């Protein structure tokens, strides 16, 4: 009774693969059309090209990322990935070509589908390789807000107020967008609808979280004034605050059809 | 009209997507498919769904059967999508139409998905392999549940009409 999440929860993973599995599957059936009724396949020059094609690029634009990333898990992991596929590629390329000699070899029939078989598992680790390094970039971001939440409650002055200003406000701006782009990209649409709303009460937390320091700071430079509710009033908004963020790094972990399983 | 083939004795089938088509095919067949493609195509679904559940392990021989019934399922799905996008246009309910529409989102987004998992899966026909067809089941899941989910709201929405209409999917119960 309730959605479940799909397999591929980036719009990026889901374009990026569709492609290369519509282009292996005509190899797949080439080639069960070899072995179980044995007709010669055809010249698979070009649709083992076409295919290259597909993920030249990915290979190339990931290869532009461990020159562009600060990522060590990533900077570890990309290179058994772009090595997965381009093996496979090259197996693939074989097979067109000794199936272009003996349009019934067999050892070309297990390079084919092996290639087959490699192109989208390698391609699969790599998108989920930038995908959760993506997450890790993100999910930091946040948590570096709500680490700078907790020192609110040691802004005593104007002059510190107008110092904690300066740096929340920015870091609420990029996170802001990162959130935003992320949500544009997840395809279980409840996600996105929980990523969007703890962002709005986020953004709408701020002004009051900078509002309630201020009316702190004034009233403990008053005289006899009591500061104990403006305390209450500061640090009951950063725990609201704190639990939205948390809210969205809890979304944001939610990329495994595995832990939301039927 | 035609019926859920049922698992015969000594047959290898993925049980979590058997059931799961029975049940679409439960409730799709409580209506006359005579004037409503939505109820026609889902039994049509619920029947490709049921032989899919044969081919995931399938073994020798089966790759293009899988590649296959994986395409005639998203061509039910597109169709599924296209007059619920059409029913909800007419309906003037606010809330029945949202819903509606929410699901001509979510299809596509599954389909696409089932294809691609079925290519993937007919590559390997092992730890890996055993993961494509979880990921497979998965899917499939997902898509009996939207279809479901899909005849109901298409269902109330006929209650409530526009007027100024040229669509109408014929709701009748059929009685055993």
């Amino acid at each position: 009774h309730h959605h479940h999440m799909p397999v591929f929860h980036t719009r990026t993973i889901e374009s990026i693969l569709e492609p290369v599995a519509q282009q292996i599957s005509h190899l797949v059936i080439m080639h069960e059309e070899g072995e179980v009724d044995g007709k010669a396949i055809p010249d698979l020059t070009a649709p083992v090209a076409a295919v290259q094609a597909a993920v030249s690029n990915l290979v190339r634009v990931g290869k532009e990322t461990v020159q562009t990333t600060e990522d060590q898990i990533l900077k570890r992991d990309m290179p058994p990935a772009f090595i997965k596929v381009e093996n496979a590629c090259t197996k693939l390329v074989q097979a067109a070509q000794m199936l272009q000699s003996d349009p019934y070899s067999v050892p070309a029939r297990d390079y084919l589908i092996d290639g087959s078989r490699g192109i989208l598992s390698g391609t699969s680790d790599l998108l989920l390789t930038f995908d959760e390094a993506e997450v890790r970039k993100i999910i930091r971001v946040c948590k570096g807000i709500l680490e700078y939440l907790t020192v609110a409650e040691v802004v005593e002055t104007m002059e510190d107020l107008v110092t904690y200003t300066k740096n929340l406000g920015p870091g609420m701006t990029k996170m802001a967008k990162m959130i935003d782009e992320r949500q544009q990209e997840l395809t279980h649409q409840e996600h996105r609808v929980m990523l969007v709303n703890s962002m709005n009460t986020v953004k709408e937390l701020l002004p009051v979280l900078i509002s309630a320091m201020k009316i702190f700071v004034t009233t403990k430079n008053s005289k006899n004034q009591g500061i104990e509710e403006a305390l209450k009033n500061r640090n009951f908004t950063v725990e609201k605050m704190s639990a939205e963020i948390n809210e969205i790094i809890r979304v944001l972990q939610l990329t495994s059809w595995d832990e939301d399983a039927w | 009209d035609e019926e859920f083939p049922e698992q015969k004795a000594g047959e290898v089938i993925n049980q979590p997507m058997m059931m799961a088509a029975r049940q679409l095919h439960d409730e799709a067949r409580k209506w006359s498919s005579k004037g409503n493609d939505i109820i026609a195509a889902a039994k049509r679904m619920a029947l490709l769904m049921a032989e899919m559940s044969r081919l995931v392990r399938g073994g020798s021989g089966t790759k293009r059967a899988l590649i296959q019934c994986a395409k005639d399922i998203a061509k039910a799905s597109d169709e599924v999508t296209r007059l619920a996008k059409e029913v909800a246009k007419q309906c003037t309910d606010k809330r029945i139409r949202t819903n509606l529409l929410q699901v001509c989102e979510r299809i596509p987004t599954i389909s696409t998905q089932l294809k691609i998992l079925s290519t993937v899966k007919a590559t390997m026909l092992d730890e890996e392999s055993e993961q494509a067809t979880e990921m497979l089941v998965h899917n499939a899941q997902n898509l009996m549940q939207s279809v479901k989910e899909t005849v109901r709201e298409a269902e109330a929405a006929s209650i409530k009409i526009r007027t100024d209409a040229g669509f109408t999917l014929r709701w009748v119960r059929k009685t055993p």
